[PDB]
């Protein structure tokens, strides 16, 4: 009446349900931060429509999409023309993209910088969200292990 | 190593207010991208449409349609050709005429 067979189901539909919820958990803390990165390095500000616009997609390595479409806004609105934001919001939006550099000089021509730094804060989130994934996924796996095997022995008592 | 650019300005240096203006960077061939400074830490255009015209040198073109008052001022250019940028060329001066 041995009760392997039944610590066996138990312990892999363990594993699968923890890796389901860190999976969940994993990648949506990762949008998280992303959105988070967005609206601090002010590309909320080049584009009022991007917080939606990646997070109602899931998969927040998506937002790589986007590069086109801020060197467009960002040349825009913070162009030679005299642009469309402060000379301080364009100071700041230029540093954060990587663009201008800090203390004055030129960093990267804009075609080089954006994409970069997006791909940067993919590979930022990236450790982030397979840290919080495995962490869930343990913790989910072994609190739904102990609860199934003493369930498990409370039936073998009986 | 890279030699300094050179801004000028099509038709002039002075436009009627609402006319159109017209700034030539021009650096050496093999130019990746062009860039037009009006207050360098803020404000400036990029462009990777790099025209060859000479045997050793390119150039770029940025336009401004109608001009403003806010628009004359300090123009220089820089351009990058992999991995450094080149130093600032000298200042062009755009004089906005009412009439």
């Amino acid at each position: 009446v041995w009760k392997a067979a039944a610590i066996k189901a138990a312990t892999e539909y363990a594993l699968t349900e923890g890796a389901a919820k860190g999976l969940a958990a994993g990648n949506a803390h990762g949008m998280n931060i992303v959105i988070y990165h967005l609206k601090e390095l002010l590309i909320d500000k080049l584009v009022p429509n991007i917080c939606k616009t990646v997070s109602s997609t899931g998969d927040y390595t998506r937002v790589i999409n986007f590069s086109k479409l801020i060197i467009q806004k960002r040349g825009a609105m913070c162009g030679a023309d005299g642009g469309t934001l402060s000379k301080d919001m364009c100071t700041q939006i230029n540093i954060n993209l990587g663009t201008v550099l800090r203390n004055g000089k030129a960093n990267l021509p804009d075609k080089e910088a954006v994409p970069k730094v997006l791909n940067r804060l993919v590979s930022q989130a990236d450790k982030a969200a397979n840290e919080v994934a495995k962490d869930t996924s343990q913790s989910v796996a072994v609190k739904i292990t102990e609860q199934q095997t003493a369930a498990i022995n409370a039936t073998y008592t009986s | 190593d890279l030699p300094r650019p050179s801004i000028s300005a099509e038709p002039g240096t002075v436009i009627p207010l609402g006319s159109h203006v017209t700034f030539v960077c021009r650096g050496p061939v093999g130019v990746q991208t062009f860039r037009l400074e009006r207050e360098s830490r803020s404000l400036y255009s990029d462009t990777e449409d790099v025209s060859q015209t000479s045997p050793s040198e390119s150039e770029a073109r940025f336009r401004i349609d109608s001009v403003s008052e806010g628009n004359a001022g300090p123009y220089r250019c820089i351009y990058y050709k992999p991995p450094k940028w080149s130093e600032q060329s000298d200042y062009l001066e755009l004089l906005v005429k009412e009439a």
